[PDB]
């Protein structure tokens, strides 16, 4: 009977995020000497050049983590992360200017990424 | 005196704390604004005494206990924040979960 | 990947099936539905979702489905429902209730709720969001009353008065064309929506009607000016022509008639009956029977809400003071004993719970508290839950039916009665963005932030000299919506159709948004949301006992209320 | 007849070679030159010099070289010099710095500094007069912040925000055409100069540019909205076209790049780097290396100024609170440890002293103190004198070089960076008369009188009911410059050239003086007065050690500061 | 604390009452505003103590007597009215002819 | 109470003086605004006590001594001025160089 003003009484169960979307696990290494922290909703292929991973596996995807959270890579750290698929129109504009259109144009995204030294193309 | 805007406002915190202290001394369980005023004034007077920010983050958790306050008050106060002039200038003190 | 519900609610506010306690009451509201897409929740901050290329669209100009403001993750409590959504605001109005963000990369984005370059963000996760309160019983006596109202989540003040003149101290009336013009000009500096009532008194039409043409938004019939059959009749003839509402504080003394005479003068026309229980005034002892009638839109004022152990002692003395009564004049003690009745005050609690009294209001500074309309509404609902049990219409253990019934009393119902629900009174698309955010621990007690026309007008915020806004002293303060010329764009002056057509705003140099009062004469009790019950209320002339459907309506006074000594410094 | 120097200074303020202590610091300023004619000093009062036929001319009309206002015997502390002069003001602007009075009978009267019938007099003898402070890092969160700024001698607020919305609580941004219009209208009621920044985020030009055309005076790129290569690029393309300044709070998390990536996106274009040390935000750990570059105009915010024994404990916790960090999330403690660094905060003190960080600012209410920009500038200079000694460039025992270096950080440099130095930022002829008088005992702590556009706006003054203005309580109060329509003529709203050419002021009914932002894209570090050093700043990624010219930059934190507990009530 | 407008105002009544009480303790006959402040604060603290409206209407008439105050003060004070938060919410207390 | 503007302001001087007095009692050397508040309130309470202007010009110089206050405070206070209601109406008191 103790009253905590404004308290919640949440229902039973758990909330599944990004339900029904393909999930992909990839290994990513911070090859730089400063920490990199990546948010839930950044097009994964457009992250910091010094993160080494299979860049093609980042296309049309983002981290499969709760909205507004992040994955952290200390200098020299390699670990696995799980990605989910982008939704909506599956278009990305701006950010690193690697896509600027449909995420379906994988060859163009990778060509731009390789030319600008984003580690891990092919 | 050359009172600035913050000095005038912060006088009213001291006053609210004096009020609350009188209420506590005559045996009342304190409420939300009363508890916040007491702990806030404690921090600002601590700064005036020349205590460090680290001392006041520690001491602030022992100013009031749950038996001093009404039911629910401990859980209503997630933290108490106050800025005051220490010997080395204005600093922010936050006392986290002051009343257990 | 899954998140447990406790952690989900801590991060994004509650979701379907979760319950939240209203302040320190025993009332629990339950999320009925949620417009989000789990995993694509909108949120703002360092490394969060609403960032360019991500949850914020980097392509569209403002006119291309981009919002001026997004309130993320709100728990809406409204007559329309208790549910979780993002709220999108544009040009000062609510334009979208649904899911905000970027259609580039998110699923389920409501098409006109794009977060773009033009969009400001308010985080409503963990907050309860309601419409601004609509107080239709305001005496304009002291300008310091406005912040009092704002601090308890009131955003519209309808009433009358010229300041602390005896007419205004007794009656919600701004009399005649000149006083009306002066108060419309004063209103230019009040950071709250306003509607002005003229004197609903006279035996010729012209003197009454010229007030409507001057800019009044309705009329008040008050016994202090003579609540006679003639003044009642003439006011309602004017109102039916002008399409404005009439309020009434009837003849307590039964001088020219009893209640049935006042009802005969009304003649089936629509009217708003103020402080219908009658401690605040009206035909003794049986004015509360007005609340059974189809053409009556019934409100309570707030000192009687709810029935407590100090109520009668306080009201007997309040009436002695304010009505200047002497204990050595037998007529004055009989008058008081006929007007302040535990039988009708106890029944008023129950009539609110049954949906027979549709509205709450203050009676600010005449016999009521400017900052306690919302407060006392929830205290009443809590008292009724304890004494009568969860209503029969509740389901799956929540107090949602009761919560919708009671939120309607100070939001949508007063707006409908006044003919202003096309603009305010609820959280709906196409209505003005008057929105109140509440921390659940302070719900109904002290508002967090009050949004007026899409810009924050009033907030509980701390030291203006500090590094961050949260250090003490945290107190209610006027925000940038009230400063300079932004006070004109964030507030509405509600006026009659004839004054607007006759160019009163331009004549007086009014810069505020001008709202039109309309559709007030073809409504009735059936139009009061969740509070539409018509019935025969019998009030015994000898004992003052109240009966509805053959049953005596009685309940006990309480010694303690929630939303009281845990919160207030005085 | 001769006067000894002690008596001379007591009567007329100091003269050539005299020194004055700045508050309770160890800093001494020396009068470099004096524009007077000894014996013909101007002074006002019973039987004094400025009287008709005498020091006041009785012949000339206002247009005939007569001043509206003369400040007599000021000790000016400015980037241009530390010297003694009369200051003449006319039509709201400084029109003469020299010697005022009557050419009838005095020698050396500057020709347009005639004291005539039209002239008001302020006695500045014994006072230090500076330009009003220019704060270019303001979050518009709480309108009570304006008096806080005025009380510490700030007269221009550049930044953004709509009130206590989360966007504005995190970022100096007033997003999109509608929020910009609303805040320009709110600005009409703020007794201080204002410039508004739009959201510097997007991947298309139009959404960004439409803010500039709506009335914004610059842009802010903030990591909370996505400080990506694209938003950086698009903002600087807009700024180069519009001739406005861009500020940046870069990507602390290095998500889409490290510092070198942000510099590549900038591509040599001019940019103002906010809180360059990085406790306030930016690429961890090496954002402070921005301050070595020629195209970067670097400012500090004020919580880190100067490095004291409570700084680290306070900032670690402040960041935990404001960034909502949890000690039970390892990433959050690593984030905090990467951002709050004694190595870079200690070096920041020394970079200020060397003229490598050119500007100070507040970060008011987001992570900085609205009323402490001026305060902490002098505390830093004092700490550096103690730890590093008088600079090498000092002469004849004064701290004048250091004083000019440090006064420039909050006056002329911010004005140059923002493209508003043609109007404000220094005590020069042809510039707006925003002037702050200080008693030397309170210098940098609490302003005596703040003049805005030639009329006193804010003053430390006593009992309004007393026979004279000096009895207690002496407190900061708004003066007649802030009342009625005089608030419009004494303050400037700074806007882009395109909004002015498109008639935004008339569209919105703005009555304030309209200032034009210009000449912001062809400047660099070399244009920062007394603070123009470019060098290679190396920040070790492992140890966070800062090196300039091969030397480690380190100093100790202090336990005590001047301009602190001797002055403040709390 | 979440201070509302009335809470801020009513702090100043407490302060005026503290001032007056100090004046009375050093032997002064109290004046009009001093007497009103003392009785008003007594009512508001009584409400905070959980007394009823009826108890405070009684007690308020015994807080100050005519010997405590200056000539004419009793007759200047027809009544003292104050609203405060009782255990059952805000209520109005009026003390009639408080000083006989 | 019928508080006028000056009465409301001057309450805040009393409060600042109460604050300062508590600071002095726990052993602190007082600062500038604290010293000014103490001496100002002393003058206003002296007026309320019925002392003359001449008595308070004398007494005001003995309220605080240099050992009571921080270094430099004596020299920062050239005089303290206060208006209060004496038995013969409002009068101005100036205490010259109050702390030697
Ligand atoms: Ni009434
Ligand atoms: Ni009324
Ligand atoms: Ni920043
Ligand atoms: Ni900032």
């Amino acid at each position: 009977n103790y009253i905590v003003p404004g308290e919640y009484r949440v229902a039973e169960g758990e909330i599944e995020i990004n339900a029904g979307r393909e999930k992909t696990t990839i290994r990513v290494s911070n090859t730089g000497d400063r920490p990199i922290q990546v948010g839930s909703h950044i097009h994964f292929v457009e992250v910091n050049k010094e993160l080494l991973f299979d860049r093609a596996e980042g296309i049309g995807r983002r981290l499969n983590i709760p909205s507004g959270t992040a994955a952290r890579f200390e200098p020299g750290e390699e670990m696995e992360v799980e990605l989910t698929e982008l939704g909506g129109n599956r278009e990305v504009f701006g950010i690193s200017d690697l896509t600027n259109g449909s995420v379906d144009n994988k060859e163009l995204i990778l060509q731009r990424a390789k030319e600008l030294g984003y580690k891990g193309v092919e | 005196m050359h009172l600035n805007p913050a000095e005038k406002e912060k006088l009213q915190i001291f006053l609210a704390s004096e009020l609350l202290l009188r209420r506590k001394a005559r045996g009342l369980k304190l409420n939300y604004p009363e508890a916040v005023a007491i702990i806030t004034s404690f921090i600002m007077e601590g700064a005036r005494d020349g205590k460090t920010v680290a001392m006041l983050m520690e001491e602030g958790k022992h100013v009031l206990t749950r038996d001093d306050v009404m039911e629910g008050v401990p859980e209503m106060i997630d933290d108490i924040q106050a800025e005051a002039t220490f010997p080395d200038g204005t600093k922010l003190v936050t006392v986290h979960n002051p009343i257990s | 990947m899954k998140i447990n519900r406790q952690q989900y609610a801590e991060s994004y506010g509650p979701t379907v099936g979760d319950e939240v306690r209203l302040a320190d009451t025993d009332l629990w509201i339950e999320v009925e539905k949620d417009y989000t897409t789990y995993g694509d929740e909108v949120n703002f901050g360092g490394g969060k979702v609403l960032r360019e290329g991500m949850g914020e669209n980097g392509t569209y100009t403002r006119t291309e489905n981009v919002l001026d403001l997004l309130l993320t993750n709100a728990l809406i409590l409204d007559y329309t429902g208790i549910y979780k959504a993002d709220i999108g605001v544009k040009d000062g109005y609510i334009v979208g209730i649904g899911k905000g963000g970027n259609p580039d990369i998110m699923d389920g984005v409501t098409p006109n709720m794009i977060v773009g370059t033009a969009t400001e963000v308010i985080a409503a996760e963990g907050k309860i969001v309601t419409a601004g309160g609509i107080d239709t019983h305001v005496h304009f006596i002291n300008p310091d009353q406005v912040d009092v109202a704002l601090a308890n989540g009131i955003t519209t003040l309808f009433g009358g008065g010229t300041g602390p003149a005896e007419g205004s101290k007794a009656t919600t009336v701004t009399p005649g064309p000149w006083n009306i013009e002066k108060m419309l000009k004063s209103t230019e500096g009040l950071p709250i929506n306003v509607g002005i009532l003229g004197k609903g008194h006279g035996s010729s039409i012209a003197p009454i009607m010229e007030q409507i043409d001057a800019g009044a938004a309705g009329l008040k019939i008050h016994e202090d000016w003579g609540a006679t059959p003639a003044s009642i009749d003439r006011s309602l003839t004017v109102a039916d022509e002008a399409d404005v509402q009439v309020a009434i504080h009837s003849d307590t003394l039964n001088e020219a008639g009893f209640l049935e005479d006042t009802l005969r003068a009304i003649n089936g026309r629509v009217i708003h009956s103020f402080h219908v229980e009658g401690a605040g005034g009206g035909h003794a002892p049986d004015i509360m029977a007005m609340a059974g009638h189809p053409n009556v839109l019934p409100s309570s004022t707030n000192p009687t809400r709810p029935f407590t152990v100090n109520t009668i002692d306080e009201h007997l003395d309040m009436l002695m003071v304010c009505h200047h009564l002497k204990q050595n004049i037998p007529e004055d003690v009989a008058f008081a004993d006929s007007r302040i009745r535990p039988e009708t005050i106890a029944a008023e609690d129950i009539l609110h719970d049954l949906g027979i009294i549709s509205m709450m209001s203050t009676d600010a500074l005449a016999m009521g508290r400017a900052g306690e309309m919302v407060l006392r509404t929830w205290q009443t609902a809590d008292k009724m839950k304890k004494q009568r049990g969860p209503l029969a219409e509740e389901k799956n253990g929540s107090d949602n039916f009761r919560l919708k019934r009671y939120v309607s009393k100070y939001t949508i119902n007063p707006a409908i009665a006044q003919g202003i629900a096309h603009e305010v009174g609820s959280i709906e698309e196409g209505k003005f963005a008057d929105l109140v955010l509440w921390e659940p621990k302070f719900f109904g007690v002290k508002a967090d932030r009050v949004i007026k026309g899409g810009i924050i007008a009033y907030a509980q915020i701390g030291d203006p000299s500090a590094s961050i806004p949260t250090p003490q002293p945290v107190m209610g303060r006027r925000m940038y919506g009230t400063v300079g010329d932004l006070i004109h764009d964030t507030n509405i002056t509600f006026m009659s159709k004839s004054s607007i057509q006759q160019g009163v705003p331009a004549k007086l140099g009014l810069k505020r948004r001008i709202g039109t009062v309309k559709n007030c004469r073809n409504i009735g009790k059936k139009d009061m949301k969740w509070n539409d019950v018509t019935t025969d209320i019998d009030i015994n002339p000898e004992t003052y006992e109240v009966k509805v459907d053959g049953e005596v309506l009685t309940c006990e006074p309480v010694k303690e209320l929630p939303m009281a000594q845990r919160y207030f410094l005085f």
